[PDB]
RNA sequence: UAAGGAACUCGGCAAAAUGACCCCGUAACUUCGGGAGAAGGGGUGCUCUUUAGGGUUAACGCCCAGAAGAGCCGCAGUGAAUAGGCCCAAGCGACUGUUUAUCAAAAACACAGGUCUCUGCUAAACCGUAAGGUGAUGUAUAGGGGCUGACGCCUGCCCGGUG
RNA sequence: CAUUAGCUAGUUGGUAAGGUAACGGCUUACCAAGGCAACGAUGCAUAGCCGACCUGAGAGGGUGAUCGGCCACACUGGAACUGAGACACGGUCCAGACUCCUACGGGAGGCAGCAGUAGGGAAUCUUCCGCAAUGGGCGAAAGCCUGACGGAGCAACGCCGCGUGAGUGAUGAAGGUCUUCGGAUCGUAAAACUCUGUUAUUAGGGAAGAACAUAUGUGUAAGUAACUGUGCACAUCUUGACGGUACCUAAUCAGAAAGCCACGGCUAACUACGUGCCAGCAGCCGCGGUAAUACGUAGGUGGCAAGCGUUAUCCGGAAUUAUUGGGCGUAAAGCGCGCGUAGGCGGUUUUUUAAGUCUGAUGUGAAAGCCCACGGCUCAACCGUGGAGGGUCAUUGGAAACUGGAAAACUUGAGUGCAGAAGAGGAAAGUGGAAUUCCAUGUGUAGCGGUGAAAUGCGCAGAGAUAUGGAGGAACACCAGUGGCGAAGGCGACUUUCUGGUCUGUAACUGACGCUGAUGUGCGAAAGCGUGGGGAUCAAACAGGAUUAGAUACCCUGGUAGUCCACGCCGUAAACGAUGAGUGCUAAGUGUUAGGGGGGCCCCUUAGUGCUGCAGCUAACGCAUUAAGCACUCCGCCUGGGGAGUACGACCGCAAGGUUGAAACUCAAAGGAAUUGACGGGGACCCGCACAAGCGGUGGAGCAUGUGGUUUAAUUCGAAGCAACGCG
RNA sequence: GCCGUCGAAGGUGGGACAAAUGAUUGGGGUGAAGUCGUAACAAGGUAGCCGUAUCGGAAGGUGCGGCUGGAUCACCUCCUU
């Protein structure tokens, strides 16, 4: 635009909508209010453990878990790895990162953490997927 | 309506130079007179002729071209525009094409070039870029 | 009339409660008029100080009203009589009005507004056996009859039958 | 944040009085009606502010941990007392909510001080030592207090530095992994000899931080009658939490000291095995369906390394808000068009001013930070010094070109005057001719009408046709054209009356009076609505009759609103040149409309309207003096596709509905131009036993054969449209 | 000691705003190659699109106005060589 049009109407940049919104909100049990926190991870309770069919191009039974976080927020989280020991009423640690196939899963359950075991036979890539150094 | 007579002058030179016209005429003004004589002394145009008519006399400019019809003037750019004026200090005077082109600066010492303007250590309005 | 306050009852029937004046506040909803006194709060006695106001005027004086203070007294000061209970929501009817004098006042009848139809003027329609009238000393923007019933949005399909 | 537009009533000013350290509606009376606001009053939400930190080439963008400056707060809320200073974190009174004691009448408490506990959370530490130094309070001082502070404890939380070994040594042992079975690779890697002690262990030394204060003496100065005493000058004595801690010196040992992630492309690093669209991987492109360098594992490789990855958030890359540094013909984007207000911008000359602009000088922009230099820790991190830098800064000189202000002057811009020109420009009222429909008659006889074929339908109660006449409504053939006029929408029969705009020529007048234009205010095709008229034709819808498998459609027959008029309302269109307005410049050629001047013709020229076409622009198509080129001013608009022009709110409207206008959620595309094919019930030209003329055959029966199916002990396996089925 | 001006907390009342929840009810998005038609892209079976109104199980069709972001065809009109 012209300089005068810019002076009257300064340029407005676009706002950035962030992924993993449920990690950006805290809770205050005393005031019954939601806060803004920007947490790396959040801890929740598994209210449902099951398996989800993936998007159309792919075909594989993917394990997931419905997790109610520390907030009053109920999200769906992926379970990386082969074997998992999670049933209902399991405390998990949930990080960011979505699954492309699974529609409605925007988070990942951290393996090898509070009440979540690692992958039994993992030998290369043990930082991810939990599990300690064999021998 | 007409808002920038100087920008009209540079565009007249730009348009005539593009089609390699040997000469052009434009309504004259004191500041437009000086810019023509700055371009003459800097070797961008051949000659400046100022003809006295009754009203706003005529400025005749004879453009210069080189051996293989090489347009001596490559481009013209109005810097200070009526919608947004540009003023520069002597310390931040711009160097057009690393000194291979002149910037027309109107200072308290008259309409001069950017090279010796740093010599007088004065600033003014950056009229146009000629390279 | 102790305490309770619709537990009575078919139903708050009856009774109780508000009520005057002054000041402040008043929502949804609306056809923009209203709703509305909506709701909901506060004051009113007496004496003194003070001192605006305009009314008749020659002025005294006579009337009728204001404001600010300082007191006084009772349980209570529109100290008696007279003077709206209110709010939320459904039907029904637009409304003011009129009806069974003497068991029914309403949701029934009117209504303003619509529509259909008839009627050309000795009009149609009506009272009379007729003469005479009404309509009207009116003339299709008038008159009679049917139906519906402010306003807003609308009013589908069927002409076999019957008129 | 405008989907927060009107906010206040001590409010705003004045006059008095009071009280405040002090001015002041600070408070109170009385006057007046004032005050702020699209330059965003008010309201809502959010937030301590800054030096500074992160990022970026810069412009910018994000942030406000530790350190320093300011502010505010001390369980929540009011108030004052003492005091120089408080309306007071470890002070007082009251109220409240809690927690505790009580002989029930009454009492006590406040870690957002340092530690520490419970709780919340993904997440953040010792209930330590000392006043040895620096600072603070009090005291003449010695001293006392100091959870300030100086130090220790814990945490890879970060930055920096050093390690975990080196020289020679077969890139051959033995072992893994592949293998083309020959070998290759781990690999100088390993033994193997020498070698060091950074580290570690033990066993001896062992700083600085210490300057003091006081006390003691010694002189000096001032004041002294004099002395004490005080200030100053000197030298003596003293003391350390850290701490026997840095650090150094001897022996001793390669011994006690590496892991994490990747290896499909972006992007450095490939093989084998397992699995087989499963298990699983994934930031995107995507991988995985018996031969994955993409999944899991094993070797090897590569990147880093006491760290390595993942997640969370910011900047960059992103020119993806484009001031630097983008666009709006077809990709997103020019408001449907005028009239116009604020604002923004503005023709030439002279004089002046100096607000901007430029150039100095002062004061300040604290310190700590960034950068540069220098010095000290063995280097570095770190520390300390000196510069530099940092402002829309304030005061004060100087310059006068430009922008701004003031005073003069000028016509080219813009307007007015005069002489001409054309026009379906608009409004009102009249006047016509052709045609359609209907009606009345005369003639007239069996059909009319319509389709691809029909039929519904109109007729025999005389239709259609033909002739005459009448009634009524609507529109104006020929003229008529890349013609004209209008801002756009739009405007065609003729006449008259009002009335708008435009063009040409002249140069008589004014001397910049101009452009654009948010809000605003008007106009604005059709359709639609209200009221009252009118109603010929055509007709949404509605009825039929057909076609189709169905046909609430195209075809036919009728037919209502509407189509017409007068008032209002509506305010939308592919309202398009899909192209904002103004100004100037930049090759040509050839038309047409309306004028002018020169020599029917030629030349020149002004304003429109067209078609080719240069430079130039564009992704291409294309535009091109009627730009989409080159420039300047102003406004409107856009920031991936859906959700969606949808909520919701507001405003407008009788209604239909119009304007403004999101989000949750979802995908990695959506889209423009052009290219190659393929498809067209999509046409023109040709060919072909394709059609026609045909002579001249099957599908009915019995048998044979091959199949399918059934059945069987098995009825062996293949062929399944043309191109399997008397096929192998 | 009394009372009186201000006065926190509290009480009463009518409004404003914001979240949550509510029988039931609307459109959207996704999915399993579920059923009826075939509306647009080829003149897409009847050019399309825009505005508008009225009807229809549904895409839509039709009525009026406008555009080419339409074929072929009959030719304009210029250009053109």
């Amino acid at each position: 635009p012209t300089i005068n049009q810019l002076v009257r109407k300064p340029r407005q940049s676009k706002i950035k909508k962030s992924d993993s919104p449920a990690l950006n909100k805290g809770f205050n049990s005393k005031k019954k209010k939601f806060t803004d926190l920007n947490s790396p991870q959040k801890r929740g309770v598994c209210t449902r453990v099951g398996t989800m069919t993936p998007k159309k191009p792919n075909s594989a039974l993917r394990k997931y878990a419905r997790v109610r976080l520390s907030n009053n927020i109920e999200i769906n989280a992926y379970i990386p790895g082969i074997g998992h020991n999670l049933q209902e009423h399991s405390v998990v640690l949930v990080r960011g990162g979505r699954v492309k196939d699974l529609p409605g899963v925007r988070y990942h359950i951290v393996r090898g953490a509070l009440d979540t075991s690692g992958v039994d036979g993992r030998r290369q890539g043990r930082s991810l997927y939990g599990t300690k150094k064999p021998k | 309506t007409m808002t920038d007579p100087i920008a009209d002058m540079l565009t007249r030179v730009r348009n005539a130079n593009m089609v390699r016209h040997e000469k052009l005429e434009l309504p004259a003004s004191n500041i437009k007179k000086e810019i023509a004589e700055i371009l003459k002394s800097e070797g961008f145009i051949k000659n400046v002729e100022y003809v006295e008519d009754d009203k706003q006399g005529v400025l005749r400019l004879f453009l210069k071209y080189g051996q293989n019809d090489e347009r001596v003037i490559t481009g013209l750019k109005r810097i200070s525009k009526p919608g947004l004026r540009v003023y520069a200090k002597a310390s931040e005077m711009p160097k057009v094409l690393n000194g291979l082109g002149i910037a027309l600066v109107s200072t308290s010492e008259g309409v001069i070039t950017d090279k010796e303007a740093r010599k007088r250590n004065v600033g003014g309005e950056i009229i146009a870029y000629v390279w």
